[PDB]
DNA sequence: TTGT
DNA sequence: ACAACTGCGATTAC
RNA sequence: GUAAUCGCA
């Protein structure tokens, strides 16, 4: 799915129950469809389809990995005193039951030693409260439990789980408009989403800028020289078009990893599927009701919401 | 041989669950894998045993 | 299962002989009420009185100091049978290493033929006297000996 | 290494080849920079370090040193704090310039063309 | 359109700028939104976005703050939003950004007969998307043109220039209000 | 508790009923039962 | 939102489609169009007199607007089409409760019929003014439900009464009179 | 009052170009035909021809 | 405009008017030249001398 | 997908004791299950029959 | 349109005891803990004593939540808009200006870890992870529901 | 406010005729900008003209450099207020040739004819030249008498100053109420 | 006439961007050429690198945000660099009529030579202008005479034209009536033995009022190895209270006696930090030890502990400015010291130590906030 | 699968 | 052996 | 013309 470059990052995160030699979605019973306190970290739990597949297929963590033994593994800090005093473990789903993970912080004190503070944590797939010489583990890693739809939304924690789904996969539809601009508030996680994204020019070689055209780019580089061709209003899947423009000027040193130019719906280097536009909250005339927008004609005179969509016939 | 066609992962599994010194390279189902697991099942009468969960993540593989 | 609070802040005074003591389910202790009974919380400038006659629970003392709209007492009228009553059982999990300690209150022979499982005929006390628990090999058994 | 690119063109170099790369003859500026993967104002420094490699790729030469490997060495280098640079000249009579704590990527520049 | 907050809607009226509601700097607003949703579909952070980025576009900076940033403090998101909002407010002297009395919002006026609101009302610049449905996709209409081979009904399809369908469950709603014509006649002609 | 224990609650939610309060018990418009609001006269404040 | 209960917004788009026979025969009867390939012709050139036909042909022609989830008998309704400039289907709001229809990203069908047998009961039986109460409870199915329930209740709700009106008692101490 | 943690670390310049080298992103990804050729993994052409010729002259 | 820059600090200045002007808010030049001479003034300790001195200094410059 | 193992789950008759039963996974997709009636019985579910000997399971084994 | 009613963040009034509430009862959760440690209680009584006590401040607190509205704040847009009927409902507003409570984890068993923050201070990850739970059950109660129907 | 918003009227280009481009969503060689690139730099171009109707521009630049608003060559009646906008950005030594109708009309103008003569290509323009605007009421404290003061704020654009677009907005409004005092129809 | 409110203070010493004079030998190294996992030793730092202090200015910028007024004096050279300094220093609201300019020198290189002869032993044939301030002449007398509190730190101690003005100035601030807080800050030269590092800095120790030093360096001072081996004490059959039974992280206070061969008669208060998550506090009266914590961890991406020790100081040197009873009282001593630790928190948590530098306002919420109601 |  | 929401739209694969 | 897959409300 290429409509949007966040499209092409999600869809390779998907892990679904249905399958050859899998669950049908009718067979499914709605145990299989929950989530088990041990999804923690390694599966998105508020990533699902939705539909009669609902609770069958999912997306992977952020900071989740396939394991030696076919397993997901998760990220834990080791708080317990040693020769390093400080690990980052992939510990396996079945490990990470016989330990006391705490996901509070340490900041307080009430006279005593700080190790005698009380703290929410999880022990053999439960919720208790314990003095924090007893913990284990420590989540550290703010986007551990989410996946990279639900990361994208900021100030979740105002926002009720049941309209993250809604969001995460209403961030999937949006078009890239003609001119790309970046968000004033944003949750830090565009920058890697742009740049995994794959519509993005990354040089592979340290050198100079010496020539710069739109339709090629010229980096010199000790004593050769290396060609990238950019994509100019090409055609996804999905009658999306794409194109990329030129962010270095010439003359100016690139690393091995900086971005040279930038593709549709990313400007500066960062995911930008939207605009922003000034928005009050107040009923006017009827022209709200239920859900329903009024705008004005500035965003239709000064294309503030073009788009661009490629069809193709053949035969 | 289908029924002991167990994977690598299968007798690691296997081992953890009952306590069995099978080295990891014999990749077969054993009658003493068998043995063990009546074993267990009689002692899950008396009280002796955890059921287990089939929801758990270390129950299941990625392909 | 309604719950009184207190209308203010002030004194509790009630006449403690009416009342039965007893054992809350949460563990605390209180006592229970089976007759029309009469509280005064005495505050600056007011008396009050609230009270119901059945079964209920006095979570308070006489002569206690409470806050406002705390919870006094647990009415607890609401009670029936149950047809969706179900027996849950839950187990506690050891949070530390050691040997298994009993002094009384339980029987000492097996609930079944085979197997670890001791009934108590009454309340008791299980102590976890705290250790390091080690695998030992017949070898090792040798050399390795009471109080070494 | 000729299929990918290195990632980082700044070598870390022992005692051993300082002392060679000095008392040895040299056609191009050499910088010297004490680093430790402990010090936070290091990560900026090694950037900037990289940065300026790229903008000299066969100009001058740049090395890193790594004080926790090489204590001694760069106490007897005179060596205050972690981010220390020392800019030694191509020619052999003129004197190294020692610089400590971040500085702009332009006075390192300037340096390298002016001073050494 | 939409927001990354969950908030949905479909564009009902192109008014022009000067019927628009404006500000008291004099600015039309851009879009309007239906106030009613908030505590429908319980999307309280989009508050918080749109009084930021306010401040944002005033003081000419973006903020990227990671989730959860209540584990510092109590109301962090609302101290940070609050704070910005002021100081916005102080630098572009626009007392408008941050009323004490109503932190947040302010009181607009009307473009149709220039009276000011009653209320205030929340002024914010959220990110807006605009997703790929799209009316032009979805607009559809036959007449009388094609036909299935074997069915001979009409056919199936946007693309292909068919009919809508009329299931079960809209014959039993034709059969209980009682038109047995209409029903005939979709039914066979 | 002998030892008073901690808790994210020990403190008192600031709001802008106990800033106006504190501004307009100042200039003698208003009196207040001691130097700080209390939360009774802030929602007596909220009301009138 | 200024829609009547019997009127619906229709688009000209849709409109030309469904009415096109209408409008073919009202060039052919009218000096406008001579055999059916230049009305059709003329119909795809869209010539202006072409949308004054088709509005003067569906004056008095109901259109059956439906919906996907057809659960009620309300799910099927009449309307009188309006010819709109645009490409969406306006929709009265008081009529929404009865399609459970939101606007946020529903669609919607429509149907033309054709005998007149049709057109009486579409015009007579299922129409909205004769469909206010639910076939349930027969209890009233089209009422404000949230923006005009708002200003109702804003309207009606009242007046500070006590300390809120005054600050110190009237003791110690409304006035517009209108006739 | 100001927030304890501070607000400076969440402000960000608006027409900045994220460097892709900084200590909160990860490695350059490898493109995949040369990270396999240069581990051996895939060879190239010459080589399969290289030794394609050999055998031809063996035989 | 470089008087921004230009904080009275760096001109040499004595330590009563230095301090008058400190707690006058006045931290560059560019706003004690905003500042006029009877407004100067107004600040406390400040002698009409030092209006001399302060305005001898600028000229200096 | 479900790894290969032992999964012993449990399920309550209409009237009496509990069943219990034990399952053992392979990668083909193997059922060998074993279960417990009221007495010892331990029974196979391989057959579609109503059970078979575990003591002639383990002596076909090599028991 | 002529009122234009509106609804911010400062608009979400919480009853004026909340905090007393909550410190008595965490206060309460904590002498527990310390006396199960001891062996004065049980796991049982402390399970029940913890979501009784929890459930009565959550419920204290709806119930308390109406008539601050009506005597403090009559004019409140959220109040409003919960009692004129047009879009909300108690237990709704009980989450954005009360507290969430005890959600319930799969297969009907508490989770034990009560929901101290609603929707205007913001939850925490462990909240916002038992919050998924509820989430999770009503999107397979609506597709199952709409089926059976 | 709704004088000087809408009822304000201004000159903008309309049309450009490109020479030697298959299509306006292509690159050619020696710009950095695609034709639709220049067709939005192009439609940003502040004009002052006084007299209705149709007049023809062209831009005739050569050589390596920045083409901008000072290359149009403009009819007598036609004046460019910024001189300085970018047009286009030549890296290489080429022959830029392009032509441009003037128009002055009121409002925004929808791109009707996309199939037209071929070799031209239309550009909506928005022919508002205010900005933005407001005003603010303040009283004057002369007791029984309610008197007010009135402040006004105009956001031109470089076409008209504020005040002539204030005497402009005035005229525009005694014209539109003039009518009702003519003899009926 | 009167001075303003606000105490002055006095930072004397070298102005550096973001230099770090604690350098020791770690044991855990991460990757040469990655640094993008160094940050995974700022959550773990290696001891004497818990809570690194660093140059004057930062101190004086911390105590400015913190609210006060201070005063940096030193010598910057006329380049790019030393006005930049300057302007940051200005724009913050520090005071600057005690730094001065000279063209003939530029601020920040200090040339050398190698003269390689059986091993690398450079010489300084010049010095930068941040370690050449003259006593004569580029000493401000009204600032030492409004100054209530000197601070520098040892940095000065290692060129030869910069001691003497170090001791002409503290001179001059005693006959006025301030006093003189010494930062230890050791660099890396003083960290080779505890008898040439004490010899060298015993001139400055005695003419000290206030005295900071880290738990490593008064180790260092005192038998390290001593101190090394008493944490590493383990009972061999029963332990003799209860800390040792639970085997919690070893926080030991000094007793009076072991801190008697580095007393002297003008001492006031000496306080040794362990990092942002001890703090104790020596009189000639009592002596105590106030407790912290560090969370560095909440925020894991930044993480950067570079200004937490100047961060410290500030708030402790605001603290003896605005409190006058801490030398008397000890409860309010340590509940001023909550000041400090706070402070220090907060400036754990941003890369670039004049960045992410504390203001008043937070330090109280921090404060407030993890402290309960009875001991703020 | 789930139950019929 | 039998059945388990209603429709719509897009793509690729035969 | 049928499948597979996703989306929609
Ligand atoms: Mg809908
Ligand atoms: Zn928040």
């Amino acid at each position: 799915d290429r409509t949007n470059p966040l499209t092409q990052i999600v869809h390779g995160r998907k892990l679904s129950y249905l399958g050859p030699g899998g669950l049908t979605g009718r067979t499914a019973s709605f145990r299989i469809r929950d989530i088990h306190p041990s999804h923690y970290g390694r599966i998105c739990p508020i990533d699902t389809s939705e539909g009669i597949n609902v609770g069958l297929i999912g997306s992977l963590a952020i900071h989740a990995r396939i394991g030696h033994w076919g397993s997901l593994e998760s990220p834990f800090y080791e708080i317990s005193e040693r020769s390093t005093g400080v690990r980052m473990l992939y510990l396996s789903p079945g490990r990470d039951e016989y330990y006391m993970v705490a996901a509070g912080n340490s900041l307080a004190l009430n006279q005593d030693i700080q190790e005698e503070q009380v703290v929410p944590a999880r022990y053999r797939q439960e919720f208790l409260t314990i003095a924090w010489e007893q913990v284990h583990l420590r989540s550290i890693f703010p986007f551990q439990y989410f996946s990279i739809g639900a990361s994208l939304i900021p100030f979740i924690e105002h926002n009720d789980a049941n309209r993250a789904l809604m969001s995460s996969n209403m961030q999937r539809q949006a078009v890239p408009l003609s001119r790309s601009e970046k968000c004033i508030v944003g949750t830090g996680l565009e920058r890697q989403a742009a740049l995994d994204s794959g519509a993005l020019a990354i040089a592979e070689r340290e050198g100079r800028v010496v020539y710069t055209n739109t339709d090629k780019i010229l980096l010199a580089g000790n004593g050769d020289i290396l060609s990238i061709p950019l994509v100019i209003y090409q055609r996804s899947n999905k009658n999306t078009c794409m194109h990329q423009k030129l962010q270095v000027p010439r003359g100016k040193c690139i690393k091995k990893g900086q971005i040279l130019a930038d593709g549709a719906a990313t400007v500066g280097g960062e995911l930008a599927l939207g605009k922003n536009v000034l928005v009050a909250y107040m009923p006017w005339e009827g022209y709200n009701s239920e859900d329903a927008v009024l705008i004005s004609e500035r965003l239709v005179y000064e294309d503030i919401y073009t788009s661009f969509h490629i069809r193709k016939y053949e035969i | 041989q289908q029924r002991c066609e167990l994977g690598r992962i299968g007798r690691r599994n296997m081992n953890r669950r009952l306590n069995l010194d099978i080295p990891q390279n014999n990749t077969f189902l054993l009658p003493r894998d068998i043995l063990a697991a009546a074993d267990h099942l009689i002692g899950l009468k008396f009280g002796m045993g955890a059921l287990d969960d089939m929801n758990h993540l270390k129950n299941k593989r990625i392909r | 299962a309604e719950h009184v609070r207190a209308p203010s802040n002030g004194k509790i005074k009630f006449n403690e002989d009416l009342v039965h003591p007893t054992r809350t389910r949460h563990g605390h202790p209180a006592f229970l009420c089976s007759i029309d009974l009469y509280v005064t919380i005495e505050s600056e400038d007011i008396l009050h009185n609230v009270n119901i006659p059945p079964k209920s629970l006095l979570l308070v003392q006489n002569d206690q100091y409470v806050e406002s709209e705390q919870v006094i007492a647990e009415i607890r009228a609401g009670i029936s049978t149950l047809n969706f009553k179900e027996k849950v059982r839950k187990h506690i999990y050891s949070d530390s290493d050691g040997e298994m300690h009993w002094s009384t209150d339980v029987y000492h022979a097996p609930e079944f033929t085979y197997g670890n499982v001791h009934l108590l005929p009454k309340t008791s006390h299980l102590w976890i006297l705290l250790g390091r628990p080690c695998r030992s090999s017949l070898v090792y058994l040798s050399i390795h000996k009471d109080q070494d | 290494g000729k299929y990918v690119r290195e990632d980082y063109l700044v070598k870390k170099v022992s005692a051993k080849d300082i002392q060679e790369l000095i008392k040895g003859e040299r056609n191009v500026p050499l910088i010297i920079d004490f680093y430790a993967t402990w010090c936070g104002p290091c990560i900026l420094m090694a950037q900037e370090l990289e940065m300026l490699a790229v903008e000299y790729e066969s100009n001058a030469l740049i090395v890193k040193v790594d004080t926790d490997d090489e204590y001694e060495f760069a106490r007897d280098m005179q060596v205050r704090g972690l981010p220390t640079l020392y800019f030694i000249s191509p020619d052999p009579n003129k004197d190294a310039i020692r610089t400590e704590g971040l500085i702009p990527i332009q006075m390192m520049r300037d340096i390298i063309n002016n001073d050494l | 359109v939409a927001g990354r907050h969950g908030n949905k809607g479909i564009i009902s009226k192109i008014l022009p700028r000067q019927d628009m509601p404006y500000l008291q700097d004099g600015r039309s607003v851009d879009m309007v939104f239906n106030p009613l949703g908030v505590p429908s579909r319980m999307n309280v952070g989009q508050i918080f976005e749109c009084s930021l980025g306010l401040a944002g576009s005033l003081l000419d900076r973006h903020y990227r703050i990671a989730p959860f940033d209540e584990r510092y403090e109590q109301e962090a998101s609302r101290k940070l939003v609050f704070s910005e909002l002021y100081e916005a407010s102080k630098q572009t002297a626009n007392p408008w950004v941050f009323e004490p009395e109503y932190p947040g919002k302010s009181r607009i006026f009307d473009g149709r007969t220039g009276n000011p609101f009653e209320q205030p009302v929340i002024i914010g610049k959220p990110y807006i998307l605009k997703l790929i449905h799209q009316v032009d996709d979805k607009i559809h209409g036959r007449s009388s043109g094609h036909y299935a081979l074997v069915t001979q009904q009409p056919l199936r399809g946007r693309a292909k220039q068919g009919g809508q369908r009329v299931g079960e469950m809209e014959v039993w709603a034709l059969e209980g209000f009682g038109v047995a014509h209409i029903l005939q006649e979709m039914l066979t002609y | 508790p002998e030892k008073e224990q901690w808790s994210r609650w020990q403190r008192r939610r600031p709001d802008v009923e106990t800033v106006f309060l504190k501004a307009m018990a100042e200039t003698g418009q208003v009196k207040l039962y001691g130097d700080h609001p209390t939360l009774t006269e802030t929602a007596l404040y909220r009301a009138r | 939102p200024s829609l009547s209960l019997h009127r619906c917004g229709l688009p000209r788009e849709i409109a030309i489609e469904l009415f096109q026979t209408f409008v073919i025969r009202g060039l052919i009867r009218q000096h406008l169009a001579s055999n059916i390939g230049v009305a059709k012709s003329k119909i795809r050139e869209k010539e202006p007199i072409v949308w004054e036909i088709l509005q003067e042909v569906m004056q008095g022609h109901p259109v059956l607007l439906n919906r996907a989830p057809t659960l009620h008998r309300l799910g099927i309704q009449a309307f009188q089409p309006v010819l709109v400039e645009g490409r969406a289907i306006c929709l009265h709001p008081l009529v929404c409760k009865g399609f459970n229809a939101d606007f946020d990203g529903d669609q919607m069908a429509v149907h033309v019929p054709l005998s007149l047998e049709a057109q009486v009961e579409a015009r007579l039986l299922m129409f909205s003014h004769m469909n206010l109460l639910s076939p349930a409870i027969g209890d009233p199915i089209s009422v404000p439900t949230q923006d005009m329930l708002i200003g109702l209740y804003v309207l009606t709700s009242g007046n500070h009464r006590g300390i809120c009106v005054n600050r110190y008692n009237p003791c110690n101490r409304k006035e517009p009179f209108f006739s | 009052g100001d927030p304890v943690y501070p607000t400076i670390n969440y402000i960000q310049d608006p027409d900045e170009v994220i460097d892709y080298r900084g200590p909160d992103f990860h490695e350059p990804t490898p493109n995949m035909l040369a990270y396999l050729k240069e581990h051996g993994k895939i060879i190239s052409r010459e080589e399969l021809e290289k030794i394609l010729a050999k055998e031809k002259t063996e035989e | 405009i470089a008087l921004k820059s230009i904080f009275i600090d760096q001109s040499e200045l004595p330590s009563r008017i230095y301090n008058c002007l400190k707690m006058s808010n006045i931290y560059t030049l560019l706003d004690l030249l905003n500042n006029s001479q009877e407004d100067l003034m107004k600040i406390e300790h400040f002698r009409s001398e030092d209006v001399k001195r302060i305005l001898g200094i600028l000229e200096k410059y | 997908l479900q790894s290969p193992g032992i999964y012993y789950r449990s399920e309550l008759d209409h009237n009496g004791i509990s069943v219990y039963t034990g399952t053992i996974i392979s990668d083909w997709g193997g059922r060998s299950e074993l279960e417990i009636d009221r007495k010892a019985r331990i029974w196979a579910r391989v057959s579609r029959k109503q059970k078979i000997s575990i003591l002639v399971l383990s002596s076909a084994m090599g028991l | 349109t002529a009122t234009s009613i509106s609804l911010g963040i400062d608009d979400l009034l919480t009853i004026p005891s909340k905090g007393w509430l909550v410190q008595d009862a965490e206060q309460q959760s904590l002498i527990l803990e310390k006396h199960h440690h001891y062996g004065n209680v049980h796991a049982v009584e402390k399970l029940r004593q913890s979501i009784e006590i929890w459930y009565a401040t959550s419920e204290y607190l709806r119930q308390e939540m109406n008539p601050n509205f009506r005597m403090t704040d009559p004019f409140n847009p959220v109040h409003i808009m919960s009692f004129s009927g047009a879009r909300g409902n108690a237990s709704q507003v009980h989450q954005l200006v009360g507290m969430r409570g005890l959600m319930s984890d799969p297969q009907g068993q508490m989770i034990d870890l009560p929901i101290q923050s609603n929707l205007r201070e913001g939850l925490s990850l462990t909240e916002y992870i038992i919050s998924c739970y509820g989430a999770r059950k009503g999107v397979v109660d609506t597709a199952v529901r709409t089926s059976d129907a | 406010r709704r004088a000087l918003l809408g009822e304000i009227e201004g000159t903008c280009i309309t049309r450009v005729k490109s020479e030697k481009v298959p299509h306006e969503y292509s690159t050619i060689t020696g710009i950095q900008e695609s034709v639709h690139e220049i067709l939005m730099n192009l439609k940003e171009i502040i004009l002052r003209s006084n007299l209705y109707g149709t007049s023809d521009a062209s831009i005739c630049v050569k050589g390596p450099g920045s083409v901008t608003a000072q290359d149009i060559i403009l009819p007598p009646y036609v004046e460019i207020v910024d001189n300085t906008q970018h047009i286009a950005s030549l890296t290489e030594p080429i022959d830029f040739c392009i032509g441009l109708q003037i128009e002055r009309n009121r409002g925004y103008l929808i791109k009707t004819p996309h199939n037209f003569q071929d070799g031209s290509y239309p550009i909506d323009a928005v022919f508002m030249p205010v900005r933005n605007a407001n005003h603010s009421i303040h009283s004057y404290g002369n007791g029984n008498e309610k008197q007010e003061i009135l402040f006004l704020e105009i956001w031109t654009n470089g076409s008209l100053t504020p005040k002539e677009a204030l005497h402009e907005a005035s005229r525009n409004l005694i014209d539109l109420f003039i009518p009702f005092l003519h003899m009926e129809e | 006439f009167p001075y303003p409110n606000p105490p002055l203070v006095i930072c004397f010493g070298a102005a550096q961007k973001e230099f770090v004079p604690t350098v020791r030998v770690s044991h855990e190294q991460m990757h040469q050429d990655k640094y993008s996992e160094w940050k995974m030793l700022q959550w773990n730092p290696p001891e004497f690198v818990r809570a690194p202090g660093g140059p004057p200015s930062n101190v004086a910028i911390s105590h400015v945000r913190l609210g006060g007024r201070a005063a940096f004096m030193g010598k910057v050279g006329n380049d790019e660099f030393g006005q930049e300094m300057v302007l940051l220093m200005n724009k913050e609201k520090v005071q600057t009529r005690a730094v001065k300019f000279d063209d003939s020198m530029r601020t920040g290189c200090t040339h050398m030579k190698i003269k390689f002869e059986d091993g690398k032993m450079k010489v300084e044939k010049v010095k930068e202008p941040a370690e050449d301030s003259l006593s004569s002449s580029e000493l401000n007398l009204d600032v030492l005479k409004e100054a209530r509190i000197f601070h520098f730190n040892s940095e000065v101690l290692t060129s030869s034209s910069m001691r003497s003005t170090l001791f002409k100035a503290i001179s001059l601030s005693k006959k006025f009536g301030g006093l003189v807080f010494f930062d230890l800050n050791l660099p890396l030269p003083l960290w080779r033995s505890r008898d040439e590092t004490r010899n060298l800095i015993k001139e400055a120790w005695e003419q000290a009022n206030i005295i900071e030093v880290s738990r490593q360096e008064l180790e260092f001072l005192l038998d390290e190895e001593h101190y090394e081996r008493k944490r590493n004490y383990r009972p061999q059959y029963f332990a003799e209270n209860f800390e040792q039974t639970k085997q919690r992280r070893d926080y030991y206070h000094y007793t009076p006696a072991e801190i008697a061969p580095l007393w002297h008669d003008g001492l006031k208060l000496l306080f040794v930090t362990d990092g942002t998550l001890r703090l104790h506090y020596y009189s000639p009266s009592f002596d105590g030890v106030v407790v912290g914590t560090e969370d560095v961890l909440i925020t894991p991406f930044t993480c950067d502990r570079t200004g937490s020790g100047d961060a410290v100081v500030a708030g402790i040197m605001r603290k003896l400015t605005t409190q006058p009873e801490m030398y008397h009282d000890q409860d309010v001593l340590e509940r001023q010291l909550r000041f400090a630790i706070a402070a220090g928190i907060i400036s754990q948590w941003t890369i670039g130590a004049v960045r992410g530098f504390p203001t008043e306002s937070a330090t109280q919420n921090l404060k407030e906030q993890v402290y309960v109601p009875s001991m703020w």
